[PDB]
């Protein structure tokens, strides 16, 4: 609902580089991934819009829930 | 042990002397409970912010799942990768953190007995990356039954890089809950599977979450016999030697047969 994953284009490999793009747009970094070219973040609607439009950013998607497949 | 172990033909491997020794299987679930006098959890890590102990399982499903991997592959080493909390749910990011852990820590097999009707580009990146790293990645296909002609396979089982495991009963009949679609790869026993529970208990659980670790366990058996086969070769052997049961939409390649997959 306001938890997101922010995917990056090439050349944003360090956490510091990912974190700076997210913060510059008003977002709050949660965790940078190590292999996957992305980071989790909490973002308001303005930050989501601005990140989507940023040339560094490949996507912004909801950090959605997955569930155990057991009764 | 469960009925499902004989059903998949795991005892043929045990007889030859292959029980999964030196094979590391990461169980991406709700933890694995230290409650048991035997699961030989060799390690783990938690990515649920408010539940930092991977050896505490407050849901019960992670513990059951681990037990099943072990009933198929008795000498395998399990790792508790806690990415779901007490309520059985986790954010995509916590699961990705679990998968990245497994990659970094040279896990041979990832089991994911979890799902969502909707995908995430980052989660597809993680599973794809794990597979490119040589990891066998296995997942429960979903418990969403039938919806017309439509696929009801859940994510991440729906991704091509992932082995999607549906559920049959002891008669080799598909369970009514077992998700369906072109993305379904194989079947394994997933109804009333008896396995380890928290508080030192044992009991039956049902779901594709129970089917998945039979395949993860099978992959460990194959790798212990054939340490030189790649993940691709392990996956292909499981698919290509499966017992055909009926329509691919309902059963994929059919029931895994570990004896036939390993030579
Ligand atoms: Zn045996
Ligand atoms: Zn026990
Ligand atoms: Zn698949
Ligand atoms: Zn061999």
């Amino acid at each position: 609902e306001k938890k997101y994953i922010v995917g990056f284009k090439q050349g944003f490999k360090s956490c510091a580089k990912k974190e700076d793009v997210i913060s510059e747009k008003g977002g709050k970094l949660q965790k940078c991934f190590k292999y996957v070219d992305a980071a989790s973040a909490t973002l308001n609607e303005k930050a989501v819009e601005e990140l989507k439009k940023d040339p560094s950013v490949a996507y912004v998607e909801e950090d959605k829930l997955y569930r155990a497949l057991s009764a | 042990v469960s009925y499902g172990v004989a059903q998949i033909k795991a005892p043929a491997l045990h007889s030859q002397g292959y029980t999964g020794s030196n094979v590391k299987v990461a169980v991406l679930a709700s933890g694995i409970d230290s409650s048991h006098p035997d699961l030989n959890v060799a390690g783990g890590a938690s990515f649920v912010p408010s539940e930092t102990n991977p050896f505490q399982d407050n849901n019960s499903h992670g513990t059951h799942v681990a037990g099943t991997v072990l009933a198929v592959a008795p000498s395998a080493s399990l790792y508790a990768v806690k990415v779901l909390g007490a309520d059985g749910s986790g954010q995509a990011s916590w699961i990705i953190n679990g998968i990245e852990w497994a990659i970094a820590n040279n896990m041979d097999v990832i089991n994911m007995s979890l799902g969502s009707p909707s995908g995430s580009a980052a989660l597809k990146a993680a599973v794809d990356k794990a597979v490119a790293s040589g990891v066998v990645v296995v997942a429960a296909a979903g418990n969403s039954g039938t919806s017309g002609s439509s696929s009801t396979v859940s994510y991440p089982a729906k991704y091509p890089s992932v082995i999607a495991v549906g559920a049959v009963d002891s008669s080799n009949q598909r369970a009514p809950f077992s998700s369906v679609g072109p993305e379904l790869d194989v079947m394994a026993p997933g109804v009333s599977i008896c396995s380890t529970l928290p508080g030192g208990k044992y009991g039956a659980l049902s779901g594709t979450a129970m089917a998945s670790p039979h395949v993860a366990g099978a992959a460990a058996l194959i790798l212990s016999k054939h340490p030189n086969w790649t993940n691709t070769q392990v996956r292909s052997s499981l698919e290509n030697t499966a017992t055909k049961l009926g329509d691919s939409f309902y059963y994929g390649k059919g029931l895994i047969n570990v004896e036939a997959a390993a030579q």
